């Protein structure tokens, strides 16, 4: 019943993308795909938070269980959630 | 911003152990991992190993036989040894950041970004030494010039008639000569009808021997 | 192990032109490839990785292509800040290795080498050491040949070689060799020639002395 | 619907996220009624952006395609 290839929690399917992206180009890529980066509320207090965590999140930053975080000019990882 | 600083000792006698740091700020230093790379003096690069904070080190297996990579997570440093330092290791030695967050699964990191500054390593059992400057005499136009041999370390300034002539001259790079010496030759185009008239002298300093040579050249007969 | 080629080693263009040099793995890299640029005493800058995404801050002229075992780098126009030496990287199995490199130069005409001999001093000579040092002066493209024949027998092994960079007002190049061999040595000889191969030149010329 | 990580045919993978040695991470999952994942069996499957430079079962990092591993430490996945 369900074609998710990667993380499925409530209706949610995250799949990874594993080329490293900025935050902007992720969002973008999500996008172009009719999904979105995931919230890090969503995620943040879930078996998730082992898979998505240090990638970008929706918010604009990594998604960490959490010095001078400098996020406009690093590369990670992505995951996309849609329908 | 991430930021990285290299020392070490830049001056190692042949079969004496290489040792380097590089220390970290501004990241996240159990984050990524950490490699060494060293580029021989006008030719290409080379990656000598990697390291991460779980201490997992990759090692390339041309030189798996002499090199240690250590790390010091409480000082967010991280160590380079090469034992049975030959002449061929004479090199300047990056730190570098492989410039994806090593997450642990998954697809690994592949570039390197940023960059140290670099550490030049020089490998030679000689001593600080006097440059021996012998002249090129002349055979259109001519040219002269001087050889500044055996001497070291670097680097030695080379003028002509004290500054008075720089059209024409070109001044190449040190050689490190097989002694462990380095070598220089500073050469100059002048018209054939000046060598009669004009005086030609180099004048050669080496500041680390202290040693300031005015040289001659005169023409051959 | 992957060896990385990259070719041509040298490419000539002027100002506003656009470059395209290529990347050949010995066996597949997928798109784990990277590619670096280098100016004359820094270290090397990340450029593109993944062989299409650019790095943080890289202008936008600079792109990236390729997968597999051939990849290209290609800048739109060239910038005076571009003319420099790029590397090419990759990752496989256990291991990162680089390509050769090329440097990117300013096109200018074809210019010979002026080529000058000069015997070893006797100040030098009567230390026991003889160099004989060969000059070629001014010369386009970067790419020559010098060779060192004793009584018509190739040397090997017993000179070095020392090339400037490309001149700031005519863009030529200058190559010094030195020839250091032991007095007894040079004295087991009379007829000493450097030989110059060249691309302005029709035929290898042969700059010759008697001792 | 009780899967808390990867599904593939059947098999479910749960990621464990602490580094230990391959003795410690098979250890773990033997503690858990479960296994390492088999390479073959992920490597030509999606699963291979997850599992790739984790523990396999025949004591190698699951890597793409490829071909000392006593001291290292690294995440392992228990199905």
């Amino acid at each position: 019943k369900e074609s998710c290839n990667g993380l499925y929690y409530q209706g949610s399917c995250y799949i990874l993308h594993s080329d490293y992206k900025s935050f902007e180009d992720a969002k973008a890529n999500c996008a172009a795909e009719s999904s979105t980066l995931p919230n890090k509320s969503d995620v943040l207090t879930t078996w998730l938070i082992d898979y998505v965590e240090d990638t970008w999140g929706s918010d604009g930053n990594p998604i960490t269980k959490t010095q001078d975080s400098d996020v406009s000019q690093e590369v990670r990882k992505y995951f996309c959630t849609g329908s | 911003q991430v930021q990285l600083q290299q020392w070490g000792a830049g001056l190692l006698k042949p079969s004496e152990t290489l040792s380097l740091t590089c220390a970290v700020s501004g990241a996240s230093f159990s984050g990524y991992y950490w490699t060494w790379i060293r580029q021989p003096p006008g030719k290409g690069l080379e990656w000598i190993g990697e390291i991460h904070h779980t201490g997992n080190t990759n090692y390339n297996p041309s030189l798996k036989s002499r090199v240690s990579i250590s790390v010091d997570t409480s000082k967010n440093q991280f160590s380079l040894k090469l034992t049975s330092v030959t002449a061929a290791d004479t090199a300047v030695y990056y730190c570098a950041r492989v410039g994806g967050y090593y997450y642990g699964w998954g697809k690994k990191p592949h570039w390197f970004d940023p960059w140290g500054q670099g550490t030049l390593v020089t490998v030679s059992s000689a001593s600080t030494k006097g440059p021996s400057v012998f002249p090129l005499a002349p055979s259109g136009t001519a040219a002269l010039g001087c050889l500044v041999k055996d001497y070291f370390p670097e680097p030695v300034t080379v003028s002509w008639n004290s500054g008075a002539l720089t059209s024409g001259v070109h001044t190449f790079p040190a050689v490190l000569q097989s002694s462990g010496l380095y070598s220089l030759s500073s050469v100059v185009t002048v018209p054939s009808s000046s060598l009669g008239t004009q005086t030609y002298i180099c004048n050669v300093n080496h500041k680390p021997s202290n040693t300031k040579v005015d040289k001659k050249v005169e023409p051959k007969s | 192990e992957i060896v990385l080629t990259q070719s041509p080693a040298t490419l000539s263009l002027s100002p506003g032109e656009r470059a395209t040099l290529s990347c050949r793995a010995s066996q597949s890299v997928s798109s784990d490839l990277a590619w670096y640029q280098q100016r004359p005493g820094q270290a090397p800058r990340l450029l593109i990785y993944d062989a299409s995404n650019r790095a943080t801050g890289i202008p936008a002229r600079f792109s990236g292509s390729g997968s597999g075992t051939d990849f290209t780098l290609t800048i739109s126009s060239l910038e005076p800040e571009d003319f420099a030496v790029y590397y090419c990287q990759q990752r496989s199995n256990w291991g990162f290795t680089f390509g050769p490199g090329t440097k990117v130069d300013i096109k200018r005409t074809v210019a010979a080498p002026s080529v000058f001999i000069f015997p070893p001093s006797d100040e030098q000579l009567k230390s026991g050491t003889a160099s004989v040092v060969c000059l070629l002066n001014n010369f386009y493209p970067r790419e020559a040949k010098v060779q060192w024949k004793v009584d018509n027998a190739l040397q090997s092994g017993n000179s070095q070689e020392s090339v400037t960079e490309q001149d700031s007002k005519d863009s030529t190049y200058s190559l010094s060799s030195t020839l250091t061999l032991s007095k007894a040595d040079y004295e087991k000889h009379k007829v000493y020639a450097c030989e110059v191969t060249h691309q302005g030149l029709s035929s290898p010329v042969t700059k010759s002395f008697n001792r």
